[PDB]
């Protein structure tokens, strides 16, 4: 039973950004680029292109990362591990 | 485009919907006749080359009384496949009658037109695909709708009434950062701001203000813009920006009110600014009139621009997308044009041949303008100026202005608008004249200058800018000493006689008080402001427009940057010159913006003055 209950829970995000380049991708003050990347999708759906192409990694130590910003590190997309 | 006004962008959709509908009309060999007014707009947007290659016309032509004589002779040869007239009639609601002559005339078997509007953008591109059907015709649109507009007048003849609505939006011509639309003309070259007749100009006016947003809510909806913050100046302004605001807010569609919701919003913003501060030209007619002194101006005056930015004398086109030299010279001042020219011809000697050519054209058309200057009238030139600085400081003695007029008026031979235009400074100057000096002036005026002049004397008389000591529409009731005091438009300036224009300084205390501070200052709600703000600044304006109610700050939303500085009454070409000056001093001071002067037709002293004639 508590193996069945641990597998359909989520997780949430306490922290405000990386640690690796500052930023903040959940409190208010986000770049105005990537509001404007937002209406582009989901309105007309024109087209979508811009450097904005990094998808943010939700870990279990809430901390947050991108994949680009981990791909710099020479990380390869298989063994993501938080910084701690 | 897209959230990034890519002005160059909006020329490509024009010529491919007029290339699209033009190939569309017919695949055989046709023959173009162009409405005399639109002709030069036409050209400078397809070249003769492009229009042949493109699409299989071979002949164009131009609407007047010549054709009908021509009908035997130009109409009835050609006309291998039909006639495709176009005309604009977004003024004037009146199509010409040469048409409509030479329709019954020459009886032509078939008639196509073309006739210019707005992009409807309230299409929403065609609505998807009409909804699979209107989901079994729940929505129809056969007689929902009035019969005909302006054209229901068109109603003889046969029923050849192919019409064809070819889009049209600003795109720009004179430089990249400015567009300009054309709605301060009719087809019978009468001004669309100060007509000649003192019977009509309500409605004129309510023409003018409504074309003015229909073309802005246009643009908006192109663009896809949102306005935070408004500035109206003046009367017609706050008639202009309810009209629009509640155009735009009856008139948008769906699926970007939730936008508005998830952007902006309540409790929260996305750090997304613009500007529509708005002015009127009759709030500042102290500098339409002034000599000027840039290049461009210089050229203007002397040879009057056309609705294509070109002119007649010459050949060689003046459009800056496909030369670099007029780029460079063409807003700096005169003086500071021959060393650079000397400099650019000597450096290349040690060095393709376009631009040999194209700097030979330039020296030739350079020495011609130095060579007219003089030996014209010599010192005309040079003594305006100095007059004109004179008066505008004030240094007016007891009858001896009496004297300085006529001095230059036979010694030296002038045109009457030189002469109309410095008087109207002189009475506009000290914002009043007393009764004792009409009684002369008028008098060697009609004296001098017919029996006419008086009809001008008097319709000029009430407008503003010829007023006695003894719905306001804004006028002007301050002495121009004071405003020499609060402002420091006399001394950083250049295209006039080193002045600063009055609506420079109006623009510049919305952004950083630094001049008001030196005078009449004591404290201030601030001193940097990135959002338009007005407050603590209403006697100063109060005294100097008669009601603190000019002023007019609207917030829209609730809660680098482009700001929409339209101009309801035309650019004084020199204003454009020191507003590229204010957004380089205003980025190095720290505030980064950007800057689009709508423009509804250059105006300039002397095309005023044949307007009220």
């Amino acid at each position: 039973q508590q193996y069945r209950k641990f597998l359909s829970e989520g997780w949430s995000i306490h922290t405000d950004d990386c640690e690796i380049c500052g930023k903040k991708i959940w409190g208010a003050g986000l770049d105005p680029l990537l509001f404007l990347a937002w209406e582009n999708v989901q309105r007309h759906q024109d087209m979508i292109s811009v450097d904005l192409k990094t998808p943010l990694v939700i870990f279990k130590c809430h901390h947050g990362f991108h994949q680009t910003c981990l791909e710099n590190l020479a990380q390869k997309p298989d063994e993501y591990s938080c910084l701690i | 485009m897209n959230r990034f006004w890519n002005t160059k962008k909006f020329s490509l959709t024009n010529a491919d919907g007029l290339c699209a509908t033009l190939n569309e009309i017919s695949q055989n060999d046709e023959v173009l006749v162009v409405q005399p007014s639109v002709l030069p707009v036409l050209n400078s947007l397809l070249t003769f080359q492009d229009l042949t290659q493109s699409t299989p016309v071979r002949k164009i032509t131009l609407l007047d009384d010549q054709l009908s004589d021509d009908l035997p002779s130009a109409l009835g040869s050609v006309p291998q496949m039909d006639l495709i007239f176009l005309i604009d009639v977004r003024t004037s609601l009146r199509l010409p009658p040469q048409l409509l002559d030479a329709a019954q005339k020459h009886n032509l078997s078939s008639l196509h037109i073309i006739y210019c509007r707005w992009k409807p953008s309230f299409q929403n591109t065609l609505e998807d695909t009409e909804q699979w059907q209107k989901d079994g015709f729940d929505l129809n649109s056969k007689k929902t709708h009035f019969p005909n507009v302006i054209e229901s007048q068109l109603k003889e003849l046969s029923n050849e009434y192919t019409l064809y609505p070819w889009d049209l939006l600003p795109f720009p011509q004179i430089d990249e950062n400015v567009l300009l639309t054309h709605s301060l003309y009719n087809m019978e070259n009468v001004n669309m701001y100060y007509p000649n007749l003192r019977s009509l100009q309500s409605a004129t006016e309510s023409i003018l203000v409504d074309d003015m947003v229909n073309s802005l809510q246009s643009l908006i909806f192109e663009t896809n813009s949102i306005i935070t913050n408004v500035v109206s100046i003046g009367n017609l302004s706050k008639r202009c920006s309810h009209l629009l605001k509640k155009r735009i807010d009856e008139h948008q569609t769906e699926n970007d009110l939730f936008i508005k919701g998830t952007l902006y919003g309540e409790r929260t913003n996305c750090g997304l600014e613009m500007d529509l501060i708005i002015l009127e030209r009759n709030t500042d007619p102290i500098t339409p009139l002034l000599t000027q002194l840039t290049y461009a101006g210089i050229l203007d005056d002397l040879y009057e621009f056309n609705s294509g930015i070109k002119i007649k004398e010459k050949d060689m086109n003046f459009n800056y997308k496909e030369d670099k030299i007029w780029n460079d010279l063409k807003f700096l001042n005169f003086g500071s044009i021959g060393p650079q020219l000397n400099k650019l011809a000597k450096e290349l000697q040690t060095q393709l041949q376009q631009r040999q050519a194209f700097l030979k054209n330039h020296t030739t058309l350079s020495s011609d303008v130095l060579k007219v200057v003089e030996t014209e009238e010599y010192g005309s030139f040079n003594k305006i100026l100095e007059l004109e600085l004179e008066i505008l400081m004030g240094n007016t003695l007891n009858n001896d202005i009496e004297d300085i007029i006529l001095e230059l008026q036979y010694q030296y031979e002038v045109d009457q608008k030189k002469i109309l235009r410095l008087i109207c400074l002189l009475s506009l100057c000290k914002n009043s004249l007393r009764e004792k000096d009409y009684e002369y002036l008028r008098t060697f005026m009609i004296d001098s200058w017919g029996i006419e002049k008086c009809f001008q004397l008097e319709s000029l008389a009430e407008l503003g800018f010829f007023t006695s000591k003894t719905s306001k529409s804004t006028r002007l009731q301050k002495e121009y000493r004071y405003i020499s005091q609060w402002f420091n438009t006399v001394p950083a300036t250049f295209a006039y006689s080193g002045v600063v224009p009055l609506t420079m300084r109006l623009v510049q205390m919305l952004y950083d008080r630094s001049i008001l501070f030196h005078n009449y200052s004591s404290q201030q709600p601030f001193i940097l402001s990135r959002e338009p703000r007005v407050s603590q600044t209403e006697d100063l304006i109060e005294q100097l427009y008669g009601d603190s109610h000019a002023i007019e700050e609207s917030i829209w939303v609730p809660g680098e940057d482009i700001a929409l500085v339209v101009f309801l009454g035309g650019v004084t070409m020199g204003e454009i010159a020191i507003m590229k000056h204010l957004q380089k001093i205003l980025g190095k001071k720290g505030i980064n913006k950007r800057f689009i002067i709508i423009a509804d037709g250059l105006i300039n002293g002397t095309r005023i003055m044949n307007s009220i004639s």
